[PDB]
C-alpha cells in the first residue's frame, strides 16, 4: 500500500490562532489527497478534497496545498469548534490509506 | 439529506463472524457511479480502509483483511452488509460505514459508527 | 493604416504563451510557440505591402513555417494536456512533428492540416481518459480542472477556429487579429499549471 | 540491372537499425530510422526510370524527407548518444527537428544540411563529457564505450560521409548503395544498449 | 553517501563450484561498481570495475552483471585460493563507499 | 611495477593527532590524471574510505570525517601524509594506501596496509 504520515500526532493552541499539520506519501498521490474533520461519536466530516478544493458549506479558513509526494492542510483565525481530530486520505488508488491522524488541542 | 446508519452485535467472542449491516437514505446505490465503503478506527489507533461495493456490483478488499472480510448489496432495502470471518481481539473497533461519489472519488458522508468489542 | 499592422502585431499574443510555458517548465512547447511567434508574425510582415521590404525569406517559406508551426503547436498544447509518460511522451510528440510534417508539405492549404492534428489528439485524449475513469471509477481529471483548464481552453480554441474557418469570409484584418488572441489564450488554458516531467 | 535497383534494396539497410532501435526501447529513434527509410526507398523507387511508377507522391516530397530524414536520423542518433535528462532531452530534439525544418526547406542541397546536425551535435556531447570529465577527473564514458560504440560508430560514420560526398565522384549504384549500408551502421553503434529513461 | 548492501555477509561453497554474490546500492551508480579480492595480511587485488570488464591478468572464472541500482559478481570453477573476502566499490561519486563484504568458505 | 606501503605509529593514546605516511613507486603522482587515496577497515568493520588528493592538488575527505582528516604531498619523495586529529578508540583499523588512474576513476593498487590500534 502506500503509507501516510502526518507529522505532528497532536498539536496544541490558541483560540483565534492558525494552525498547520504536514503529510508525506511514501509513493506520489497525484493530489488524490482528501482532509477529514472527525469529533467524538460523530461521523467524519470531508473538510478538503484534491489537495486544495474545498466542500461547499466549509468555513473558508480551512486550506490545503501540495501536489506530488508532499501535502500540508491549515486552518486559520482557529474556533473552539475545531478542537478535533484531523485525517488525510490518500485515494490514488482504491487501495484507500489514511494517516495516523492529529489531535488539535487548545493552550 | 444523505445519511448512512450501522448496526452490529455489539459484543461477540473471537473465532467467529462479524456481520455488520449499513442502511442509507438521501441516495440508491443502484444510482450511476455510486459507491459505499467500510472504514474502521481499531481501539486507541488512526483509521483502516476495509472494503468498497459499488453501483456496477464492482467490490474492493483490503490486502491485509482480503481472505476474510465479504461484503454485499440490498438496493431493495437501501442497505449493504460486511461480514468479516475468524474474529480476532485486534478487531476491537468502531466500525464506520461512508457513501462515495463519482465526481469526488473519496468519500463526503460517513455514518455516525457502530462500536464492536470483542473478547472472552 | 489596420490593414498592414493589425495581423502583424496581434502574432505577439503567442508572446504571453511563451512567457508562461516557460515558467511552468514546459521548454519543448515554448520552443514550438516561439518558433510559430516568429513564422507566423514575420508571414504578415512579409505580405503586408508597406514593410514587405524587411522579410529576408522568401514568400514560401514564412508561408509554410508560420502553418506548419500553427499545427503543431496546436499538437503539443493537447500533448501536454494527455499527459504522457516516457517513452510514449517523445513518440508521439515525433508522430505529430512527422505525420505534420508530411500532409502540410503535400498540402498547406488542404483539408486536415489542422483537424487531423485536433481530432487525432482529441481521440488519444478521449481514450486515456476513459481508460482512467474506468480505473478510478470516478470523472478522471478533477472537476477543477475540467472548468479552469479543459473547458474554457477548447471554448477559446473552438471561438479562435470558427473565426478563421467562418467568420473571416465577412473579414480579416480584425478577425484574423481576434484568431491570434483566442489560439494564444486557447494554448495558456489548455497548457497544465506544471510540467510535472521537469518540476 | 543494378542502376535501378541496388540504391533502391540498399534502402532496408535502416531496417536492422528500426528493429535494434525498438528493441532497446528507443521507440522515438525507431520511428525517425523508419520515417528515413521509408522516403530513402521511395526516392530511390521514384528516381529508377524502370520503376518510376510505383510512386504514390511527387518527386519534390520524396526527396525532400528523403534528405530531412536522413539529417534527422543523425541527430536523434548523436542526441541519444549524449543521452540527456528531461527538459533539456525534448529541447534538444525539438531544436534538431525546427532548425533541420528550416535548413532542408530554405535548400536542401546547400553546404550546413548534414554537416550542421552533426557539427552542433558534436560540439554538445564534447561539452556534455569534457563537463562530466572535470567531474569524474577522469575519462567519462568508460573505454569499453568508447573502444565498442564511439569509436567504430563514428568510423563507420566518417566512411558514409566520405563514400557520399567525395568517392560518390567515380561511381553511383555502388558507392551510394555502401553508403547507407554504412549509416545504418553508424546508427546502430551509436545507440546506447538500452533507453535509461525507458528501461 | 550511498549505501552498498551486499546480500550475503557470509558464504560456504565446494572447490570446483559456482558462487555469486549480489549488491544493492541505495541510489543509482551508473555501472560504476569494482569488485575487490582481499585476503589476511595482503592488500585487496582489483578483480572487475565498471560492473563487468574483468582487470587484465584476472582468471576468466569471475564475472560481474548490473546496470541501474542493482549490480551482481560470480566465480565459476571455484580454486581454494578464492577463499578471500570479497567488497564491492561505489565509485559513480568522489565520496566512494564500499559494500559490508563477503567472507567466502569452503565447504 | 607499482607499489604503495604504509607507515605509522601502531601505538597512541586517544586525544592526539594520527601521522600516516604513504610512500610509492612505479608511477609520480605529479603524473596527469594520477591519483592517491586513504581506506581504513576498522576493528571487526567493513571498508571506510577517508580521503583523496590528486595530480592537479586537488583533495576530498569523507563528511564524517572531514572535520579532523588532513592530506598532503611530496613528489619529490614519491609519499603522501594523512593526518587524523583528536583521536578515538573507534579509530582501531588497518590503513590502506590505494592508487586511483584517470581510465579507471577506482583504485588499482593498495598497499598491504598499516595496523593502527588506539587505547589507555
Ligand atoms: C470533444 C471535445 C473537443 C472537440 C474536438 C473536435 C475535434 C474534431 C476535429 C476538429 C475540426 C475543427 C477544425 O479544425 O476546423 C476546421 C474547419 O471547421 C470549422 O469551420 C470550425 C468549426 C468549429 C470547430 C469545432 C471543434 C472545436 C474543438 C476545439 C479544439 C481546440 C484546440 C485548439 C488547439 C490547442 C479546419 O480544419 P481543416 O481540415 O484544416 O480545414 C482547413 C480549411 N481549408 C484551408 C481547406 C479551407
Ligand atoms: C570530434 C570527433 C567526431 C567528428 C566530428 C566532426 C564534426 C564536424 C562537421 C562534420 C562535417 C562532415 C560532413 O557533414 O560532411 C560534409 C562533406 O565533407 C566531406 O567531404 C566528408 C569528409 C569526412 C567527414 C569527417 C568527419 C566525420 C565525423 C563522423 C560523424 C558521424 C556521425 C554520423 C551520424 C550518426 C557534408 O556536409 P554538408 O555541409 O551537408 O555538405 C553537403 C554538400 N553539398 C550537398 C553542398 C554538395
Ligand atoms: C498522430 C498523427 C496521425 C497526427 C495527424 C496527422 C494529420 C495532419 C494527417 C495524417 C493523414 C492525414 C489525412 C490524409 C489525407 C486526407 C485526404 C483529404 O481529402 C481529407 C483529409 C485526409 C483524410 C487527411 C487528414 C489529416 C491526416 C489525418
Ligand atoms: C541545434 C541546431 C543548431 C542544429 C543545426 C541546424 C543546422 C541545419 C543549421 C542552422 C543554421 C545553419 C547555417 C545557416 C547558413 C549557412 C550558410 C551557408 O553558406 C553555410 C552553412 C550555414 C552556416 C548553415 C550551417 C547549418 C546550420 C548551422
Ligand atoms: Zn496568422
Ligand atoms: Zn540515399
Amino acid at each position: 500500500d502506500i503509507q501516510m504520515t502526518q507529522s505532528p500526532s497532536s498539536l496544541s493552541a490558541s483560540l483565534g490562532g492558525k494552525v498547520t499539520i504536514t503529510c508525506k506519501a511514501s509513493q506520489d498521490i497525484n493530489e488524490y489527497i482528501a482532509w477529514y474533520q472527525h469529533k467524538p461519536g460523530k461521523g467524519p466530516r470531508l473538510l478538503i478534497h484534491y489537495t486544495s478544493t474545498l466542500q461547499p458549506g466549509i468555513p473558508s479558513r480551512f486550506s490545503g496545498s501540495g501536489s506530488g509526494r508532499d501535502y500540508s492542510f491549515s486552518i486559520s483565525n482557529l474556533e473552539p469548534e475545531d478542537i478535533a481530530t484531523y485525517y488525510c486520505l490518500q485515494y490514488d488508488n482504491l487501495l484507500w490509506t489514511f494517516g495516523g491522524g492529529t489531535k488539535l488541542e487548545i493552550k | 439529506q444523505v445519511t448512512l446508519k450501522e448496526s452490529g452485535p455489539g459484543i461477540l467472542q473471537p473465532s467467529q463472524t462479524l456481520s455488520l449491516t449499513c442502511s442509507f437514505s438521501g441516495f440508491s446505490l443502484s444510482t450511476s457511479g455510486m459507491g459505499v465503503s467500510w472504514i474502521r478506527k481499531p481501539s486507541g489507533k488512526g483509521l483502516e480502509w476495509l472494503a468498497h461495493i459499488f453501483w456496477d456490483d464492482d467490490k474492493r478488499y483490503n490486502p491485509s483483511l482480503k481472505s476474510r472480510l465479504t461484503i454485499s448489496k440490498d438496493t431493495s432495502s437501501n442497505q449493504v452488509f460486511l461480514m468479516i470471518t475468524s474474529i480476532d481481539t485486534a478487531d476491537t473497533a468502531t466500525y464506520y460505514c461512508a457513501r462515495r461519489t463519482w465526481l469526488l472519488h473519496a468519500m463526503d458522508y460517513w455514518g455516525q459508527g457502530t462500536s464492536v468489542t470483542v473478547s472472552s | 493604416v489596420a490593414k498592414l499592422l493589425l495581423p502583424t502585431l496581434s502574432s505577439l499574443a503567442f508572446l504571453p504563451t511563451v512567457s508562461i510555458a516557460t515558467k511552468r517548465r514546459f521548454y519543448m512547447e515554448a520552443m514550438v510557440y516561439l518558433f510559430t511567434m516568429f513564422f507566423v508574425a514575420f508571414s504578415h510582415a512579409c505580405d503586408g505591402p508597406g514593410l514587405s521590404v524587411l522579410c529576408f525569406m522568401r514568400r514560401d517559406i514564412l508561408e509554410y513555417f508560420s502553418i506548419y508551426g500553427t499545427a503543431l503547436s496546436m499538437w503539443v498544447s493537447l500533448m501536454a494536456l494527455a499527459d504522457f509518460d516516457e517513452p510514449q511522451r517523445s513518440t508521439f510528440t515525433m508522430l505529430g512533428v512527422l505525420t505534420i510534417a508530411v500532409r502540410t508539405f503535400h498540402d498547406r492549404w488542404g483539408y486536415g492540416v489542422y483537424s487531423g492534428p485536433i481530432g487525432t489528439a482529441t481521440l488519444i485524449i478521449a481514450v486515456k481518459w476513459l481508460k482512467k475513469m474506468k480505473e478510478k471509477k470516478g470523472l478522471y481529471p478533477d472537476k477543477s480542472i475540467y472548468t479552469q483548464q479543459i473547458g474554457p481552453g477548447l471554448c477559446f480554441g473552438a471561438l479562435a477556429l470558427m473565426l478563421r474557418f467562418f467568420f473571416e469570409e465577412w473579414d480579416y484584418t480584425y478577425v484574423h487579429s481576434f484568431y491570434h488572441c483566442a489560439l494564444a489564450m486557447s494554448f495558456v488554458l489548455l497548457l497544465p499549471k506544471v510540467n510535472k516531467k521537469a518540476g
